[PDB]
């Protein structure tokens, strides 16, 4: 996150972390053996991390869990990012906790102009390589897909929206991703893209999760 | 010039580590190079 | 076209022209006032060529009429080329004979392993610059969206299908755009892209016009 | 190997005269440069 301030030791407890060796991604635990993502950030024998907030140091709140399985959504378009999600199912059951929590799922689309939070250990400078080992928090608002649409052009699908500031300075990064953006206590996107961060004109892009609940339910349900 | 004008300007990459980018365009890493 | 057979003086006449100073791209009469082309076809000072064969030689079935008015798709995305879809208007009103008739517009889409009749100017080796200045015909069938889906993935939106070879050998080309893909005397198609010229697993990508018969039944009754 | 896999081995052109040419790979014209 870039223009945000560090949240606090678990202030934000359905915060996960995917790390293959490193971190690579940030994650949502929307229940407590599954964990919400962006397909994008799919990889092979991947360890979730819960309880954290210094991921370089061990607190004493953590609980690393190794994917038992990873399903990525079936319409899933590496080439436009559209259906950026994911699913990872935990090898036991994570407990919860003062802080860990999972995230409730949304039951209908927030709307331009309504505050989220986002948050992650990604980069943050616009400008170089300069990564927290710290929790960062981000607050902006659901753009119009009006302004989403004059972006990015040609690239917002119905899966989509912008948050952020058209200005910059605040904005999600390099491995902010999979990470949660939610808006009056649910989940409502997924980090996914943008061009650069927090570049002005150049908003975040996420994933419209209210477009996925029932894929979600239904194969929590299943598997 | 707006956004500093096309010519690879439509590296749109991905928050992962390492992203992956695509360029938009039409005639770790990607952006400059080119123009005209 | 390339894999093609000349078709003949006027065996396709409602096969059109566009010169802006040379050939650049082709279109379809659908009508008397009104031509339809790709979107990506869009020029400045357009000229409509009409009864063409050898685009070369005034051979005198040809009418040549200026565009007074040229409108492009409000939902075409040069980044995707989905909507490919214009629609020109002719300064005059051309004369309607032998070999200068308009096309059908479809009022039913053509389902895959229908055989359609493309022709151009465009193109006749998927390997280097050999341009006919007679107009080259292709009969393919309509492939299945499944394998349009699979041969160029994640780029086949709801607007578009795949008509060709899977093989090669057979294809539109460089010049062809705009051009008709005409199958049981309705038009169907408008030759948009595809990845080179009669390539494997790279058969040539059109515009659905049965999905845009009402914007241009409306567009061309207010216009 | 595929279809000659990937790099700029998406460079999906228009039949138009010149065309415009997108290459779709992640990280007149276009087509090979690079890969790896």
């Amino acid at each position: 996150i870039v223009g945000g301030y560090t949240c606090g030791a678990n202030t934000v407890p359905y915060q996960v972390s995917l790390n293959s060796g490193y971190h690579f991604c940030g994650g949502s635990l929307i229940n407590s053996q599954w964990v919400v993502s962006a397909a994008h950030c799919y990889k092979s024998g991947i360890q979730v991390r819960l309880g954290e907030d210094n991921i370089n140091v061990v607190e004493g709140n953590e609980q690393f869990i190794s994917a038992s399985k990873s399903i990525v959504h079936p319409s899933y378009n590496s080439n436009t990012l559209n259906n950026d999600i994911m699913l990872i199912k935990l090898k036991s059951a994570a407990s919860l906790n003062s802080r860990v929590a999972s995230i409730s799922l949304p039951t209908s689309c927030a709307s331009a102009g309504t505050q989220c939070l986002i948050s992650g250990w990604g980069n943050t400078k616009s400008s170089g390589t300069s990564y927290p080992d710290v929790l960062k928090c981000l607050k902006a608002p659901i753009l119009s897909d009006s302004s989403c649409k004059s972006a990015y052009p040609g690239q917002i699908t119905s899966n989509m929206f912008c948050a952020g500031y058209l200005e910059g300075g605040k904005d999600s990064c390099q491995g902010d991703s999979g990470g949660p953006v939610v808006c009056s206590g649910k989940l409502q996107g997924i980090v996914s893209w943008g061009s650069g961060c927090a570049q002005k004109n150049k908003p975040g892009v996420y994933t419209k999760v209210c477009n996925y609940v029932s894929w979600i339910k239904q194969t929590i349900a299943s598997n | 010039s707006e956004s500093s004008k096309p010519c690879c300007d439509q590296c749109s990459c991905t928050k992962s580590m390492p992203p992956k980018c695509r360029c938009s365009d039409i005639r770790n890493d990607f952006c400059y190079e080119p123009c005209k």
